[PDB]
């Protein structure tokens, strides 16, 4: 279960990252 | 809603419910059955399952557990509760056996047992016969019974002797009977009468006769309305169902086919009593409806009743019925038992 | 041809037919018999034996007391098998001759597995095992309903019928699961000595994204 | 809390097939993040500014 | 650091209070967990996908083609499903038809 959970928070950490570069690429697209 | 059957294993002839203590707001959580034909008869205690959850690991407990059981001699013939620890049954021995429940171990037990209640005599010696014992009903401290010797008897759950017997009140088999006022019985016969019996006489002869005109139809089972004393609801070898009003005249005041055979039980709703119920040799079961009252018209054409057959398709014979608040359990001939907890839904 | 094998040998208890001749009757389930031996001491101290009467009720098996659940229950689907209409078109018939096949399976599984707990609650191994016996019969009537089920009830095409005979091995050949669980359990589930056995037994089963998880774990 | 530190909690075995469900969804939805950091990583070296 | 122990003390006597009537909430922490995770891996996805439709509208991204995954499940050993698998199977095999 404490692997699951390191597993779990890596996806969250990525999805994180692909939350801020989304916006950053949405901005850089609204910028055009 | 759906009626809950249950398989188990044993040919069913009577369900009872456990009587609600006065002033509680339970509805019926507790039966019992006795059973019918096999190589061993018992009487059993059952709880209704509770089908409204799932625990985590997803397993259904909504099944009716049963609680304990005992082993009978010869057939549970009639089963009734003397008090909410109490029941008595009937026997095809000629036995009558008084039951105690144990809630803080889960076990029945023999209470008190008259071994000798129904026999059949020979001439001029006393080896008896066993005799069935065919029905019982109780008025608590009291208690009476009938049978194929013909024989009433009056017991006592104080005491182990008869208080009052009388021997050949019929030549023909006596089925079932019932309290119409506390020292007043009537009982049913294979002739087709209802004869009505005062323990106050000194006599042992009948009170009053009842039949039907002419034509022998055997009468299985009797009930007495709650609210109405004099009011009587019988049902025979045919499959109908008589309405009698013991003080006008030899008849039934209302006649009505209920069935294609044998009624094996009726009875009015315990607090509801214009609604009645019936069970049959033909494997249905009835609700009634009829909201003078309506079970004394004479013209069921204009006063209505309302018939419903509360099982999905024709089981093994329904050897009997029980009703208490919204609930009922009815046994079966099937090796098995059907509930609902719901009958106004 | 048929019956050419021995005829089925009961062994009666105490009785002596090393010499002893024998006196029967027929009643409704039960057959009687009783043996021509009566013991007039020949100066001997012992008890004499008086003879004795056996009653010898039917192999059918009826009298093992779990069974009555599948006799009771499966009259109830042969009453829900009598009472379908011969009208029912060849998809609404076929398909509900389907369930009362699977119902009867149902029972037969329901008496077994009680069976098992009842086998694994003996109290004595000798009644134990005639339990474990008796689970092993009903494991064969469910493995042999399940394949007349797939090959004449539901009647598999091609392509379908590898499907059906897939999962048929599966839910009777129940060994690989039970083992799947003390491999996955193990501190290093790649290093159980069983764990190949398993991830090939997994591909004899063609659980093939069960047997690549396994594979995950080396 | 130390206080009551001293009757047993009931270990929480995932059966062998509820592990491997668990294990078979965190790669599915592993894979399908996987795929999106390539997405976006694609679309940032097609659109340079 | 007076607010956080306040706040496990809180927890310890809610869990303190929720051990008094009876189990099962453990499994549901991790599953509803995971519901979360794939409803934001679907919403990311959407999102990405109307960004590079965008892109195409632009024309500033043209594309050649790509593709993407499917799920699975196990099923439950101890004795009680029988009739759901068969019925799943069953219907399964009148949509082949």
């Amino acid at each position: 279960l404490q692997q699951i959970c390191k597993i779990l928070n890596a996806h969250m950490d990525s999805l994180q990252w692909i939350d801020q570069n989304s916006a950053l690429l949405q901005r850089k697209v609204e910028e055009v | 809603e759906e009626i809950y059957a249950k398989f188990v294993s044993q040919k069913i002839s009577k369900t009872r419910w456990r009587p609600l203590p006065p002033g509680s707001l339970q509805t019926a959580e507790t039966f019992a059955t006795g059973s019918w034909d096999n190589e061993e008869n018992y009487i059993s205690l059952w709880s209704i399952g509770d089908f409204g959850n799932l625990d985590s690991d997803g397993g259904f407990e909504g099944d009716h557990q049963l609680l304990c059981d005992i082993r009978h001699h010869g057939d549970v013939m009639d089963l009734q509760f003397f008090d909410q620890e109490r029941i008595v049954a009937a026997s095809s021995t000629g036995c009558v056996t008084v039951f105690l429940h144990h809630p803080n171990n889960q076990t029945l037990s023999v209470n008190q047992q008259w071994t000798t209640a129904h026999y059949h005599t020979g001439p001029g010696s006393p080896s008896y016969s066993s005799a069935p014992c065919t029905g019982v009903v109780c008025n608590n401290p009291e208690i009476v019974t009938v049978g194929e010797d013909g024989r009433i008897n009056l017991f006592r759950a104080d005491h182990k002797e008869a208080v009052r017997t009388i021997d050949n009140a019929d030549s023909s088999t006596l089925h079932a009977v019932t309290f119409l006022r506390t020292p007043e019985i009537l009982t049913v016969n294979s002739i087709g009468q209802l004869k009505i019996w005062d323990f106050r006489q000194q006599g042992n002869e009948p009170s009053q006769i009842l039949s039907l005109t002419g034509d022998r139809v055997p009468l299985h089972c009797v009930d007495r309305h709650p609210n109405q004393q004099h009011v009587v609801a019988t049902g025979g070898q045919d499959g109908m169902l008589s309405i009698w009003d013991v003080r006008q005249g030899t008849m039934p005041v209302s006649l009505l086919k209920a069935h294609e055979a044998e009624m094996w039980e009726v009875h009015f709703h315990p607090s509801n009593p214009e609604h009645l119920f019936t069970c049959s040799e033909d494997g249905s079961l009835w609700h009634w409806d009829a909201s003078i009252s309506s079970w004394l018209s004479t013209d069921p054409a204009k006063d209505r009743i309302e018939i419903t057959s509360l099982l999905p398709s024709r089981s093994l014979s329904v050897n009997t019925l029980d009703v208490l608040g919204p609930c009922l359990v009815c046994g079966t001939d099937a090796e098995a038992i059907y509930v609902t907890r719901h009958l106004f839904s | 041809e048929e019956l050419d094998g021995e005829p089925t040998v009961t062994l009666i208890p105490g009785v002596n037919s090393k010499k002893n001749q024998m006196y029967f009757d027929w009643g409704p389930g039960e057959m009687l018999v009783c043996e021509t031996s009566f013991n007039k001491k020949e100066k001997s101290e012992m008890v004499p034996s008086c003879p004795f009467i056996y009653i010898i009720r039917k192999d059918v098996d009826v009298y093992s007391q779990i069974l009555r659940k599948l006799f009771n229950e499966s009259h109830g689907i042969f009453l829900g098998l009598q009472r379908i209409d011969e009208e029912l078109t060849g998809k609404s018939r076929k398909s509900q001759l389907v369930r009362v096949s699977k119902n009867y399976r149902s029972v037969i599984r329901a008496c077994m597995e009680e069976m098992h707990q009842v086998a694994i609650a003996a109290k004595d191994p000798a009644n134990g095992r005639q339990f474990s016996s008796q689970v092993s019969i009903l494991s064969a009537m469910e493995l042999i309903w399940n394949l007349c089920e797939i090959l004449f009830i539901e009647v598999a095409p091609a392509g379908p019928l590898l499907l059906h005979l897939l999962d048929w091995v599966r839910l009777h050949v129940c060994e690989v699961d039970s083992l799947s669980a003390d491999v996955l359990g193990s501190e290093n589930p790649s290093k159980h000595d069983s764990f190949w056995n398993l991830v090939t037994i997994l591909v004899l089963q063609g659980r093939l994204d069960e047997a690549r998880q396994m594979l995950s774990k080396e | 809390m130390e206080k009551v530190l001293s009757l047993p909690k009931p270990t929480i075995i995932l059966s062998a097939y509820q592990r491997k469900c668990i294990q078979s969804i965190l790669k599915e939805e592993g894979e399908h993040i996987r795929e999106m950091v390539k997405q976006i990583n694609d679309i940032r070296n097609h659109v340079n500014f | 650091v007076n607010d956080v122990l306040d706040l496990e003390w809180d927890q310890h006597l809610e869990q303190k209070k929720k051990q008094r009537h009876l189990l099962v909430p453990e499994r549901e922490t991790l599953f509803n967990t995971l519901a979360n995770n794939r409803e934001i891996i679907n919403q990311q996805r959407k999102r990405l996908n109307h960004l590079v439709d965008s892109l195409q509208q632009l024309r500033l991204y043209k594309q050649t083609s790509l593709w993407s995954l499917s799920s699975a499940v196990p099923s439950q050993s101890s004795i009680h499903s029988f009739d759901s698998d068969l019925e799943s199977l069953c219907n399964a095999l009148l949509k082949t038809t």
